[PDB]
Order: structure tokens, then C-alpha cells, then sequence
């Protein structure tokens, strides 16, 4: 049961989810020629969650690939796991999209969306019982912003019962990679704030400190910084495919983390995090562990903790441990930083645990916080977009393509809006 | 896919396009014969050869004869290469009113023919010059008549401007305002140099003691081919022709961007000196290495793409981004905080044998719209007004079906232009 | 329980920390590679007191690095013991320190400092139960000096209910070593009489003598120095790290050793102290090492105790011995030469004992004096000073990080106060 | 790491700077290309190369002409190697006004460059002369500018003094006093030898017949050696450029050191000689062995500083100091009786083949402030008034730019550090 549907949306969305995929079929003994050559009979139990079956023992990700230009998904097809995916899930166009969300949304978007949501329905059809719909995208871009954010629109029409989430890359203020950047984000997020559950917030600065710090990585590849999110993102999961002590679903996680609605914006993290040579001056510890996952450093959203408080923390352990040492380790933490947990709810923290470590580990952890901290973000977004919209700057690319002032305003609106909530519930 | 067309128009544009030519062919692996992403700029035979997705026009025989007799030759199918009786005469009206009224008929069949090849047709390059005869007239009566035929398509124009202080032509200046006058209100992105600048160059950073046209028509190929390698080849942070009009066309009017390629090397200078990306980036930004006459510090750049080559780190690039931002001096428009597009491409750039450039693992190409260049305008139209004064060397013009107002709408739209930037900067 | 966090700040510091960890290291069966291979379960019971456990029993020093410049912590790390600490611990910058306390202090020290507590944080949280910290430095230096005091501060502020000891290496007036010397030591000084609970005063010049006299060294190396002095500082904690008759405690020395708040400045020496060749002239008895304990040319600060009384020594012992023959010969000593040990306390001496050898002898012995005779060090470097002061030389290197002449008059004041507290209790 | 910039302005600074970098080369390990703490004075390139970290001007082109064409050349990036048109003209007002005010800028920039690449930039040598026409006002010049940019870092000086009873140039005397006028209030630390002394230990010590340029400044050479080898190499008791500044620089104006470097020995008078520490350091304090014409005996070393190398051991280093202050012949100043710092360092100087020095297991270079040099100055000073009397030799100064009351100011501020010294001594 509670299977799921997967769609990278997007050129930042759909090389994510190659690394995704990767990752996930190491984890489950799945080879690059779709043939199984696992060890253990609990890596197929729930392999159905992201994978059918063929004939001949092959398996395949209910995987869908949908980009506006041919060229990633070319490239994606080209690497070592690309000839896994089922050849008729690539949905993709040659005209291309300007870093324009009115392309991607509005226009030519448009034209391709339909040919998506078939196959989608397809794939809801040969589930025994769909749970969600996970995408990956940027913020920033049209493909991403303006198609992404239309599909999860359709989705939801269709399918307003299921879980949806979504793996979002968002601008970072210090160094922004496009023009339009604001512009783009702004108009997803007014979107996204209606028509999804969940969305776990990652910036590319906050990965780069990442890796200079803890991991020593002098030159970050793109491709190990989306092994970090990937990571993030089988943690999230692992209690679906996989038994446990104390479990966690999609839905309870979402149940645990929403408060309000629409707050429903996550920092990821992740433990352990070391280099090749700063690991055997430390042991591994359920205190070190939480130590790691509460440490600034280890976020991947692009904010201070500390100015903030943490109004909800999942945190999912992999790994054979001690409830009871975890638990005690998350009150003494609790404790020690009591003011950077918001009073309201007793129990700041909720736990979950897999009784299954990832390969070549023995304990891991991820960590989900949901903060009002993460306002200072969505201020230093609204300001950017707000000062070109002040000089009507780039705006003739848009409004060629039909969209009004008027949309733009109710964007900014429902952006401060969401953080006079966060101020409120400060 | 997504794939390109050329158009080189005017002696200085073919001159320009043999060398991007050459350029080509050397990358991805092609013969003087067509023997052996490349079919952004290059269809296939029935076997054996490949032609150049192109269309090569001038008035004067002679610069297409010697063509034909070259090494590049056979490479072309003549189909492509066209030619008139009597050339433009370093004017306008000859250009676009008399002898352009004839043969741009054929001209746009080609090019219509060329297109029912492209399955993806991004868009188009044109190549021309502010200063011929054949490139101000011309060149803007096919622009037009594109505009009428596709609209919706990209399009490009390499524009080599007129040198301040050195002069070539005697009507120079009306050619280049006449050409202003009927461009402006179609391409949507223009690329442009001055030769002044390119001498400078070849002089300080490459000890050249000789300044002559085919090692500068060969910089502009570099700089031509890093523009496009995003479309021609693999890389994270990808670009479309259309992505740059999204990103430097702030203001519809507004669309005219200054280039610079570093590292601009020689042989010795290479050893002696690291090469690193910050570096490279902070030539790229230097006074001197701009490729027009236009100091950076008289204004402030309105938005700011930068296309890095071969080995090459996102993260190295960001941190030096943000060095740069941090610098006082180099100043940027208020209302525009994210002025940065980054594009990364694992292809590096190849030098054509006898030529000036040396071997670097790394480059960038810098494209940038400022209210500094605003100068240039200004001048451009003093020097015009000094002229239209006496009223002399216009007794060419008026034979060949013109009016006198016309220059002053000319001038006048100018004027508002100027007053745009103005506006912009403030 | 009751383990102890160590610092090495400045060069000195770091150097003869290196020495100290290598000696701990070798008498705790721990080889360079982190790894035990000892022969005892003694070995192991209490190494907790310096070492953290890893995976695949490797131990690693609770002990942090800290320079204001890297070379000194390089060669650390290049030596033989070097690799067996965490890379993380070790916490350094690259702008010099200048000889100068103003840089260690107000400035260049004041930007690294949190990123050093941090560390010390972490450490404590990863202590069952918090002893104190041990420090080595100089006085006489910048980094030893001005950072090291700021640290100090800074830890008695977040830990004050901890022991704080240190081992500083102090200036010698007969040979000084930096010509800016009576500045940074009595600067120092000034803030360690408030804030540690002991600092144990060595001076190369004693060292050397001892090095000359007893050990028939014609050519001492620093090496050699800095063993003397590990020796000096194993033997201080052996009684928390291992067995005993009568047992010592770090506060339980500092209540015996400590009158009166301020006087906390101990001479160490130790036993016993030959040649390899004047060894066979001599047994090993308790008697013959407390006469070399007692021997001045055993004494590693820069006095004549003789010149002066003990207020108050403290002896500990190591191997197997009759308490009664010690207490005996102890009683014996002050019997005889009564009028060196103030008469306001009965039972002069403190006596400690441990049931284990250092390795390769059969016994040994470690001596702490508190004397007022060393008033003798505290003048001659006040008369230094005072003179340099009279003449205001050398004060724009610091007038000029801030510092005014009332705090150097402050620290004169103090100093003369602690020789008149010493003039009092003769 | 901590990381160093050199300038070599003045043929003979040039000269010397050839020299120095021949013998770095020799020390590291580097040969004439580039080829194999060694990045303080040599960056790495791609591969192979190592860039000296270094600049060359001179407006003779002769000069650096030489260099160009030398073995010693693709060593030397031509970035570095800067040249004018016309020569200073043994006129500080050609050096500084005219042709200074000109190409200062393109040094700085490359300066600037340079510094890009030192993340611990500890600061910067020049080398110069009091008396030539490039080295008393170009220098000046650039080290107002350096003051102007960074002020905070480390700046030295090697100036060649006029040899009281020798003279060279015609206006030696005006040049230098003009030097001082400028340098006095900017460069913190300068390190002074005249040529007079160096023949005179020449003859006497090495019994060389025939005193030239090349060995001469081989012996400078090796003093500035030894001078960084505490930057460039390990060693106990280690040194900093900043160190220097607080040693040897008690009031901020008074900053004039001379140097000397022992032992000086042949190939024959090394061997009927032990060279003991005590002997070198004798040798050094002897009144011929200084490097400059100023006898020690009259008048009173305020602050010194000895930097041992090779095989040593600080005992006996100590007992040599101390045997020092015992002889009541040299005297020092009443109020600073610390008045020494110690440097020693594991490497062994290294002499270059074809030249005046042999092999020597231990030596020291002695740098000292004293009362006694300002007999020099006032000797100087006498010169200037004698010639000034006359105002011979000032209408090629008046055309460049110049006051009659800058001289007299001069004259004042000479004066003023006169009896500055007479305090001091007193
Ligand atoms: C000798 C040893 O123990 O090596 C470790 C290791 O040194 C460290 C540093 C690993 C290493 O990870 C990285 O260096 C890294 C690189 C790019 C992006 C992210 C990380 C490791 O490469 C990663 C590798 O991770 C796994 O094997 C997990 O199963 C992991 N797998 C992948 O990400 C993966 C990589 C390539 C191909 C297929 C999968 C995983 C994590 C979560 C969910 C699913 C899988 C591990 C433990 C190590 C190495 C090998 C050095 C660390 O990362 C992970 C994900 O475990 C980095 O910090 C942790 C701590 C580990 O101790
Ligand atoms: C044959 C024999 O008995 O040799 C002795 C020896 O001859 C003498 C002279 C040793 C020797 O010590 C020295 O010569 C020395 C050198 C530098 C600095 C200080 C001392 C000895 O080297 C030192 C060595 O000391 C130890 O083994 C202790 O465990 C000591 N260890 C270290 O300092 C150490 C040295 C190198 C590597 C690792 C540790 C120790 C002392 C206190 C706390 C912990 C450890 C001993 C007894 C000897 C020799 C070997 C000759 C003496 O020193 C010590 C520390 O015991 C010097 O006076 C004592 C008396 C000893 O009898
Ligand atoms: N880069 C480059 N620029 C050129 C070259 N030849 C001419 N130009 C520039 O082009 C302008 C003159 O226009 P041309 O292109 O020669 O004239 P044309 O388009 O052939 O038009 P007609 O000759 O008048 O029919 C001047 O600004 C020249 O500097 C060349 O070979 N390379
Ligand atoms: N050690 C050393 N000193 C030199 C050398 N050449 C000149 N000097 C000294 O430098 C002073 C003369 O200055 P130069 O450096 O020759 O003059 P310059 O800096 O080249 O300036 P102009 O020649 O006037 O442009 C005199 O005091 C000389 O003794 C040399 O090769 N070695
Ligand atoms: N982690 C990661 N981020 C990317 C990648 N490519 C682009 N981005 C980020 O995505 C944003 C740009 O949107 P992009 O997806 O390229 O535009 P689109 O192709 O129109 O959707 C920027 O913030 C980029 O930094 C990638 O391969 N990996
Ligand atoms: N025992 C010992 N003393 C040292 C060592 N290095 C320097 N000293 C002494 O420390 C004092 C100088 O301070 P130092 O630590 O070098 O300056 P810093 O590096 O700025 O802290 C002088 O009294 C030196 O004799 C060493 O390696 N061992
Ligand atoms: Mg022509
Ligand atoms: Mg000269």
C-alpha cells in the first residue's frame, strides 16, 4: 500500500531527481539495468512505493520526466541510470522557456500539460493505493516555477485527497543566479502556499557551507550537492519502505509539522556530516547525532535558527538505538534551549525511528524544522521583487504573455501576509 | 530540438562568420568538406557532409567570390551564398529603399526554406555593422520582414559600433542612427563591440604590436561561440537564446549589451599566473577589458549575464560574485538586487591554430546593460548634429528616396532613448 | 568523573603541550595512531580524565590548538603525535600577534575567541562531570599572553564554579628573551591573579641550570626543557587518574596550597634528577628524593628559597613507600630547618601518594613550593617595567589598539600590592 | 598562510633583489624556471612554474633589460617586470612629481593583484637606496600609496646609506634628506648597511683584494635571508615581521636599525676556528663588524634583536647574552634593560656557488637601534646645509616642482630627530 507518484519538473527539478533515483535504487538493491541484486528480503518488502514491476524481474520508477526543452532530459538519458526510466514517461517540448513562469504556466506549459496529467492518471491507475505525489523543481526559473506549479494545481484538482509534496530549490539573497529571480519565486509560492502540504526549502548557499565546513569539500560538485538533498529526501520516506519501532507516514509527518495551514515550509538536515579524515576523532552517538542535526551548520535553508524558535521539529532516526536514550538526549535539549522552542506545544519535538541504517552507516538521521525564522527568507524575497516591480522592471516579457499588475500585487500580499503569521505565532 | 540559424550581411559580418565558422567546425569536429547538440548549427546530407545552417548576403561581389575560392568553401552548399550587381555604397538608402527592395525576396525564401528544416527553431544570428552600407539598411529591412513573418522567434544582432574618436567611414554617423531608428523597434537583443576597444586589448593583455581584422574577427568568434555553447553543449545552470531576453531586457526598448571574454592570453602570460575562476572574474569586470569604449564606472549596470567554460565550480563562482558585489566601486542600479545570471558549461573553449589565443581551462563571457554606455549615444548623436548642420554628404541620400524629418524623428528618438537611461540610472 | 579540558595557546604553550600530550600518551599505553597497547587495567580505569573514545577504540586528547598564526600548529601536526588529535580542535588564524598583548586581547584574539569556546563548550557537553582546564602559555608573548588571558576570562565566566590551572612559562631577568617582555608579562599577570585558582611558574633560566647541574646536559634542547616541565605537569594530576594511599584531588591541592585568595603562584620541581652515569653512586630512597626535592638547584622558578619562607608545599609521591618513613623524613626536614617554614601553619607540608610508578622507575616525586621569596620575580619584573614606563618607550604599539596608561598603572599597582601581601606573610 | 610581497625600485635595489631571489632559489629548492612555508615568497602556477612573488621597477630600462635576457628570467612573470621611458636623473623631484605621478598607479594595481592571491598577507619589502634619483622619491611615492590603501600592514625598508666619508653621486645628500622628509612618517621599520663598511669586512675578514657590486649585495642578501627564514622556515622561539616592529621601534619616528651578519668567513679562515656561539655572537657585537660606519661605543643600543640559524641550542645563546651584558664597554640604555630577542631557526644558511662566503653551521644577523647612529645623520645633515649654503645643484630640482621652504622643513624635522635621540640616550 500507500505508493508514490514522482515528477521532476524543470532542468534543476529533473537532475535532482536523477541523483534521487540513484540513490534510492542503491538503497534497494535495484541496478542501473533495472534488475534486483539485494541481500535481503526486507529491501523488496515495499519496493512498490517507488517502483513497478515488469516481466522479466525488471523494475522501474513510477518516475515522470517533464521539461520544456529537450536538451536535460537528453543528458539524463545519456548518464548511467537514465535507460532505467520507462521511455514513454519523458514529456518534454523544444520551445523554450525564458526563465519565464508565465511560459511555463500560462502558454507553452500549457500545451504540454495535458499529455502529462495522462500519463500521471495512468500511473494513479496502477497504484493499489496512490499515497502522494512528490516533485522536484526550482523557485527561481519558468520551467520549474511556471510548469511545476501549474502541474500541482491539476494534481490537487484531481487528487484533493492525497498527500503532496514537493523538493523546492530557492534563490539565496547573497548570490542570486538569475535576473528575474524574485519574480519567478514570487509568483510560485502564491501558489504553492494553496496547493501543497508540504515543501522542503533548500538553498544552494546553505549546501555550500555545508560542504566547505563540515564536509572539507574545497570544490562542491552540483552533483554532490544533490546527493545531500537526495539523502534528505530518502530519510523522509525510509518509514514508508522499511519497518521500525516507532513509525512514520507522510501524513503524520505533516500532521506533526502543520500547526496552521499554510505553514507548511521546511529546513532539512541531515547527520551524520564529516569529511574523509574528521571521523575517527568522533563516535557515533544518539547525543552526537542530535548534536550534528541542531548545529547551524547543518541546515539547508538559508537562516539562523537563533532568530527564531523552531515551532515544530521531526526528527527520523535510522538505526539500532535506544528510545529511550533518544528520547531522554531530545528533553535535555529541550531543556538546555527551551526559548528557541515556542511554547504552545508541549513535546516540541516529535521522533521517528527505522530499524534499518543506510549502507555503510550504522546510525543516521534527518532532521525537519519548521521555524518562524524562516520569515527573514520571505522578507528578503519580497523586498528584492518588490523594489524592480517599484520600476515596472522586465515586466513587458509578462505581460506580453497576459498577466496583470494586478496578480502581482495578490502575490506580494499573500507573501507578507505569511510572514505577519510567522510574526504572530513569533 | 533547439536549433539556430545565421545570417552574415555586409563585408565586416561574412569576414566575421568565416572565423566563427571556422571556429565550429573546429569544435565539434568538422572538415573543410562537412566530413567527420550540433545541429544548432549544423543539418546533415544524406551522408558524409553536414551544412552550415546559415545564409551569407553582400551587395559587393568580391567578399562572397572569395568565399568561394577558399579552403571554406565546399563546406557551404550555394544555395546559401547570394549576390547583387552593384554594392551599397555606404548607404542607407541604397541599403534598404533601392537595391534592398529587390533581392531580400530571396533572402527570406532561404531562410523560410531553412526553417521547414528546424523542428526546434530557437531563433536567429545576424551579423552586420553600424558603419556599412550594406549592414544598417539592409540588415533592418530583413529584421522587419522577420518580425512579419515569425515575430514570436529570437532574434540577435551583433552589432559593431561606432569608435568614439576613431572614424573609417564619412557617413558614419547618419548610417548608424537611421539603423537605430528601424532595429530598435524589433530585435529584442542586441550584442555589440567596437573595434577601438579590441585594438586596445590585443595591445596590453596579448603584447600584440599589430592590430589587423582576423585575430579581432576571431576574438568576436570566441565570444559568439561562448554565447551559444550552452545550446551546443552539456552543463548544469544551462541557457537559452530567449533566457537572455528575459535576463537584459529590463525595459523593451532598452536592449543593448556590452561583451567581454577573459582570459585574453598569450603564450607566455598563460605560465606566470593561475588562472582562477575569482580571477578570471575580476578581469572580466576590469575598465580596460570591456570591448567598447565605455568606462563602468559612469553608471551602473542594469543586469549582468556571465557564461563560464570547461572546469568550472558553482560554488567558487558565487563566492566570487559575491567579492565583487562587495566591492564599493563597481555600482549597481538600486531597484535591480539580483543583476547576476550564471551559466555553466563542461565544454571549454577551443583556439583556432595560428591565431592569438592560448590554451585556458577556464573562461567567462560577460554580457551587461548600463546606463554608462548612455555616453557613447550621446556622442554618437553630436557627432551627428555637428554634420546635419551643414547638411553635407546628404545629396547620396536624398536621390534614393528619403526625407528630412525622418532625421529628426531619428534625433528625437535618440533623445528619449538617452532620456530612458537617464531615468533608469536615477 | 573529574575530567579536565586543556588549552595551548601561543607558541610556547603549543609546543610544550605537545611534549605534555606525548608523555601522558606514552604513560596511558596510548600509541600515535590512537590505539591502546598497554599492559594494565590501571592503564585504562581513569582515561576518560584526558582522552574521548572513538570508534574502533581509538582515544583522542580533550585538548584544543589555538594560534594567531598557522606554522607553529603545522609543525604540530607534521610531528609524530600531531596526527592523534581532532583536526577541528585545532583553531588558528593567520594575521600576527606582534609580541604584542593588544593583539592577543583586544583585536586579532577578540575575532577568533568564540569560535574558540565553541569548541570548549562542546567539550564540557561531552563531559560526564567537569573538573577544570589546564593552560599552557608564555607570559611574555602576545598569543600566550593577551589571547590567553582573554580566554581564561571567558571560561571562568561561563565555568566559574571550576578549576582553572595554568602552566606559564615566565621571563627570566638575567637572559630576557623579547624586548617589549615586562609589558606583556605583567599585563598578563594582572588578569591571572583574579582569575585562576593556580598558575605553576616556570623560568627557562632555572631549567637550564638543572639541565647543566644535575642532568650533566652541556647542550639542552627546548625538547628537553619541555620534558622537564610534562613531567612536572603529569605528576600534578596522577593522584585523579589512579590509585593511592592518600589520595589528591586538584581542589584538594589548591585548598591545601592556597591561604589566602591571590597567593597562587607555585614553584614545581621534581625527583629525582640525575645523569645517566651519577644514577649507580646512588639508591633510591624516600629520603634521598625529598633531598633532592628540597634541593635548589631542583627548583624550576627563579629563586633562592632560601631567601624567603614556604607558607606552604605540597609533596606527591609515586611507587611503593612507607607512609610512615615518609611522614618521618618529612617531619625530620622541618624539624631542622624550621625557620624556612612560616610558624602561622603546623604540619607545613602536605603529603601525596600514589600506588604506581612512571614508567622505568621504581619512585618518584613531583614538589610544589608557594613561597615569599618568589616576591623576588614579581620586583625585578615590576623594576623593568617601571623604568620603560618612566619613558613611555615602546607604547604607541599599543596606545594605538587602545590601551591608556591607567590600566598599565592598574597592573603596577597590582603587582606591588601582591609583593606587599608576600612582605606581610614572611 | 602568512604570506610576503617583494618590490626591488632603483637599479641597485634591483640588483640586490636579483641576488636575493638567486638565493631563495637555492634555499627551496627551485630552479632557474620554476621548476622542482616555501608560498611566502613563491606561488604556485598550473604545474612546474613558481611565480616569485615579487616587483621590479625601474625607469632606466637597462636595467631590467638585463634581467630579461639573464638566466635568471622565465622565472619572472613579465606581469611583474615593469619599465619607463626616462630615468630618474638622480633628482628626487623627477622620482616623486614628474614622471613618478604617472606610472605609480599600473605598480599598484599589479601590487593590489598580487595581494588577491595572499589570503595571511603579513606585508611587503622594498629595497631602494638613499641616493639614487628612482630610490628617494618613487619610493617614497609608493609607500604613501601603500599607507593610503592597506596602512595596517607590515612595510620594511633595505636602505643603502651615504657612506659619510665615500661619495658616489653629486647629490647623494639633498636626495636622502628628502627620502627621510616622506618615508619617516609611513614605513614603521627600515634595515640600513652602507657600502663603506661591507668593503671594509671584505678586506678585512674574507681578505678580498677587489671590492664589487655582486659579492656585496650576496652579503645583503644573505642578511635578508635570515631576516625571513623565521617566516620561510621552522625553528624554537620563531619570529614575525610584526614582532619586529614592536621590538625594535620604542618611539614611532625612531625606527632606523643596522644589521650585520656573522660569521664572514673564507674558505681557509674557516677551518684554524671552532665557530662557537658565543665567539659568533662576540663577533657580531665587535665595532668593525657592523654593517654601517658608526661606532658603537659612542653612544647607547636601545633594543636589539639576534636571529640565530642552523645548528644552536638556546642555552648557550643565553650564556652569550649574558656574557654580553657582563662586559661594561658596550653600554645600553638605563631604562630598557630587556633589550634582546632571540631567533632561532633549524635551517642553516646556505651560500651561493661562485662567491665570497663558505659553509657555517651556525650564524646570527643582529639588528639594533642605538643612540650612536645619529653621529651619521648630523654628519648628513652638515653636507646639506654646506652645499644648501651655496644652493648649488638646485635648478634641475626647481623645475620639477619644487619649494625653497620644503628644504629648511626638512632641515627642522632632522633637527627635531636629533634630539630626540639626545633624550633617549640621556
Ligand atoms: C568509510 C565510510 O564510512 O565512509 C562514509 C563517509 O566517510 C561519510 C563522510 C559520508 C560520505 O558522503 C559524502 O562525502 C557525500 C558526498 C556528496 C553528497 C553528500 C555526502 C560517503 O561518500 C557516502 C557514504 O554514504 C552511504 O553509503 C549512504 O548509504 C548514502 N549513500 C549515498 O549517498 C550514495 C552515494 C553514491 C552512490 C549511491 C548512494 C545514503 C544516505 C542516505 C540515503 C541513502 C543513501 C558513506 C557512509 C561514506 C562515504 C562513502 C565516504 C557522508 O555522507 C553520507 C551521505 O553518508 C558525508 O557525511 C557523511 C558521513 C560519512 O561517514
Ligand atoms: C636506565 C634508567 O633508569 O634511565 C632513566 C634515567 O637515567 C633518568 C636520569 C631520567 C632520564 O630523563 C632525562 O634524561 C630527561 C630528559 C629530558 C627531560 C627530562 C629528563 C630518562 O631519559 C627518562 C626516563 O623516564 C621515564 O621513563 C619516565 O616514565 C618519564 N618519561 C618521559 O619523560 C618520557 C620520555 C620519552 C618518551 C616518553 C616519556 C616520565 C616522568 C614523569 C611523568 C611521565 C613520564 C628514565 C626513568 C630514564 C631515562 C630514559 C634515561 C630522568 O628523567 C626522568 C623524567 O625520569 C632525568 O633525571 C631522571 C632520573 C632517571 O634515572
Ligand atoms: N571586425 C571587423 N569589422 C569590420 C571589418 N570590415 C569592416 N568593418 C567595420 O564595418 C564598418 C564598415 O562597414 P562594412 O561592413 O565594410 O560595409 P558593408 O556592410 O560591406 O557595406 P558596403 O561596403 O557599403 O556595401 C566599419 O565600422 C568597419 O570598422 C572586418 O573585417 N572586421
Ligand atoms: N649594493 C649596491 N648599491 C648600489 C648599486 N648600484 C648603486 N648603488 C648605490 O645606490 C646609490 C645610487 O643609486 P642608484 O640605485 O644607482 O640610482 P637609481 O635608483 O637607479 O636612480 P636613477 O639611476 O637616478 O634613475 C649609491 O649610494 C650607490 O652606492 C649596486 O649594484 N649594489
Ligand atoms: N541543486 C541544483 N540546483 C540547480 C541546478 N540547476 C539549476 N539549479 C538552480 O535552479 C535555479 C534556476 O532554475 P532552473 O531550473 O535552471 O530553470 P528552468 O530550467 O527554467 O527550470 C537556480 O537557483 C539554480 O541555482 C542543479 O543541477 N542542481
Ligand atoms: N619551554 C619553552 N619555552 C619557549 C618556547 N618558545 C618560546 N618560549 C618562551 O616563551 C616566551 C616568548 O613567548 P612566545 O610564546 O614565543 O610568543 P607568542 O608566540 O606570541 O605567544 C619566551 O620567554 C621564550 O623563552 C618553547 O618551545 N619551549
Ligand atoms: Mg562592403
Ligand atoms: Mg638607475
Amino acid at each position: 500500500m500507500r505508493e508514490i507518484v514522482h515528477i521532476q519538473a524543470g532542468q534543476c527539478g529533473n537532475q535532482i531527481g536523477a541523483k534521487f533515483w540513484e540513490v534510492i535504487s542503491d538503497e534497494h538493491g535495484i541496478d542501473p539495468t533495472g534488475s534486483y541484486h539485494g541481500d535481503s528480503d526486507l529491501q523488496l518488502e515495499r519496493i512498490n512505493v517507488y517502483y513497478n514491476e515488469a516481466a522479466g524481474n525488471k523494475y522501474v520508477p513510477r518516475a515522470i520526466l517533464v521539461d520544456l526543452e529537450p536538451g536535460t532530459m537528453d543528458s539524463v538519458r545519456s548518464g548511467p541510470f537514465g535507460q532505467i526510466f520507462r521511455p514513454d514517461n519523458f514529456v518534454f517540448g523544444q520551445s523554450g522557456a525564458g526563465n519565464n513562469w508565465a511560459k511555463g504556466h500560462y502558454t507553452e506549459g500549457a500545451e504540454l500539460v495535458d499529455s502529462v496529467l495522462d500519463v500521471v492518471r495512468k500511473e494513479s491507475e496502477s497504484c493499489d493505493c496512490l499515497q502522494g505525489f512528490q516533485l522536484t523543481h526550482s523557485l527561481g526559473g519558468g520551467t520549474g516555477s511556471g510548469m511545476g506549479t501549474l502541474l500541482i494545481s491539476k494534481i490537487r484538482e484531481e487528487y484533493p485527497d492525497r498527500i503532496m509534496n514537493t523538493f523546492s530549490v530557492v534563490p539565496s539573497p547573497k548570490v542570486s543566479d538569475t535576473v528575474v529571480e524574485p519574480y519567478n519565486a514570487t509568483l510560485s509560492v502564491h501558489q504553492l502556499v494553496e496547493n501543497t502540504d508540504e515543501t522542503y526549502c533548500i538553498d544552494n548557499e546553505a549546501l555550500y557551507d555545508i560542504c566547505f565546513r563540515t564536509l572539507k569539500l574545497t570544490t562542491p560538485t552540483y552533483g554532490d550537492l544533490n546527493h545531500l538533498v537526495s539523502a534528505t529526501m530518502s530519510g523522509v520516506t525510509t518509514c514508508l519502505r522499511f519497518p521500525g519501532q516507532l513509525n512514520a507516514d507522510l501524513r503524520k509527518l505533516a500532521v506533526n509539522m502543520v500547526p496552521f495551514p499554510r505553514l507548511h515550509f521546511f529546513m532539512p538536515g541531515f547527520a551524520p556530516l564529516t569529511s574523509r579524515g574528521s571521523q575517527q576523532y568522533r563516535a557515533l552517538t544518539v547525543p552526537e547525532l542530535t548534536q550534528q542535526m541542531f548545529d547551524a551548520k547543518n541546515m539547508m535553508a538559508a537562516c539562523d535558527p537563533r532568530h527564531g524558535r523552531y515551532l515544530t521539529v521531526a526528527a527520523v532516526f535510522r538505526g539500532r538505538m535506544s528510545m529511550k536514550e533518544v528520547d531522554e538526549q531530545m528533553l535535555n535539549v529541550q531543556n538546555k534551549n527551551s526559548s528557541y522552542f515556542v511554547e504552545w506545544i508541549p513535546n516540541n519535538v516529535k521522533t521517528a525511528v527505522c530499524d534499518i541504517p543506510p549502507r555503510g552507516l550504522k546510525m543516521s538521521a534527518t532532521f525537519i524544522g519548521n521555524s518562524t525564522a524562516i520569515q527573514e527568507l520571505f522578507k528578503r524575497i519580497s523586498e528584492q521583487f518588490t523594489a524592480m516591480f517599484r520600476r515596472k522592471a522586465f515586466l513587458h516579457w509578462y505581460t506580453g504573455e497576459g498577466m496583470d499588475e494586478m496578480e502581482f500585487t495578490e502575490a506580494e500580499s499573500n507573501m507578507n501576509d505569511l510572514v505577519s503569521e510567522y510574526q504572530q505565532y513569533q | 530540438m533547439r536549433e539556430c540559424i545565421s545570417i552574415h550581411v555586409g563585408q565586416a559580418g561574412v569576414q566575421i562568420g568565416n572565423a566563427c565558422w571556422e571556429l565550429y567546425c573546429l569544435e565539434h569536429g568538422i572538415q573543410p568538406d562537412g566530413q567527420m547538440s550540433f545541429n544548432t548549427f549544423f543539418s546533415e546530407t544524406g551522408a558524409g557532409k553536414h551544412v552550415p545552417r546559415a545564409v551569407f548576403v553582400d551587395l559587393e561581389p568580391t567578399v562572397i567570390d572569395e568565399v568561394r575560392t577558399g579552403t571554406y568553401r565546399q563546406l557551404f552548399h550555394p544555395e546559401q551564398l547570394i549576390t547583387g550587381k552593384e554594392d551599397a555604397a555606404n548607404n542607407y538608402a541604397r541599403g534598404h529603399y533601392t537595391i534592398g527592395k529587390e533581392i531580400i525576396d530571396l533572402v527570406l525564401d532561404r531562410i523560410r526554406k531553412l526553417a521547414d528544416q528546424c523542428t526546434g527553431l530557437q531563433g536567429f544570428l545576424v551579423f552586420h555593422s553600424f558603419g556599412g552600407g550594406t549592414g544598417s539598411g539592409f540588415t533592418s529591412l530583413l529584421m522587419e520582414r522577420l518580425s512579419v513573418d515569425y515575430g514570436k522567434k529570437s532574434k540577435l544582432e551583433f552589432s559593431i559600433y561606432p569608435a568614439p574618436q576613431v572614424s573609417t567611414a564619412v557617413v558614419e554617423p547618419y548610417n548608424s542612427i537611421l539603423t537605430t531608428h528601424t532595429t530598435l523597434e524589433h530585435s529584442d537583443c542586441a550584442f555589440m563591440v567596437d573595434n577601438e576597444a579590441i585594438y586596445d586589448i590585443c595591445r596590453r593583455n596579448l603584447d600584440i604590436e599589430r592590430p589587423t581584422y582576423t585575430n579581432l574577427n576571431r576574438l568576436i568568434s570566441q565570444i559568439v561561440s561562448s554565447i551559444t555553447a550552452s545550446l551546443r553543449f552539456d552543463g548544469a545552470l544551462n541557457v537559452d537564446l530567449t533566457e537572455f531576453q528575459t535576463n537584459l531586457v529590463p525595459y523593451p526598448r532598452i536592449h543593448f549589451p556590452l561583451a567581454t571574454y577573459a582570459p585574453v592570453i598569450s603564450a607566455e602570460k598563460a605560465y606566470h599566473e593561475q588562472l582562477s575562476v575569482a580571477e578570471i572574474t575580476n578581469a572580466c569586470f576590469e575598465p580596460a577589458n570591456q570591448m567598447v569604449k565605455c568606462d563602468p564606472r559612469h553608471g551602473k549596470y542594469m543586469a549582468c549575464c556571465l557564461l563560464y567554460r570547461g572546469d568550472v565550480v558553482p560554488k567558487d563562482v558565487n563566492a566570487a560574485i559575491a567579492t565583487i558585489k562587495t566591492k564599493r566601486t563597481i555600482q549597481f542600479v538600486d531597484w535591480c538586487p539580483t543583476g547576476f545570471k550564471v551559466g555553466i558549461n563542461y565544454q571549454p573553449p577551443t583556439v583556432v591554430p595560428g591565431g592569438d589565443l592560448a590554451k585556458v581551462q577556464r573562461a567567462v563571457c560577460m554580457l551587461s546593460n548600463t546606463t554608462a554606455i548612455a555616453e557613447a549615444w550621446a556622442r554618437l548623436d553630436h557627432k551627428f548634429d555637428l554634420m546635419y548642420a551643414k547638411r553635407a554628404f546628404v545629396h547620396w541620400y536624398v536621390g534614393e528616396g528619403m526625407e528630412e524629418g525622418e532625421f529628426s524623428e531619428a534625433r528625437e528618438d535618440m533623445a528619449a532613448l538617452e532620456k530612458d537611461y537617464e531615468e533608469v540610472g536615477v
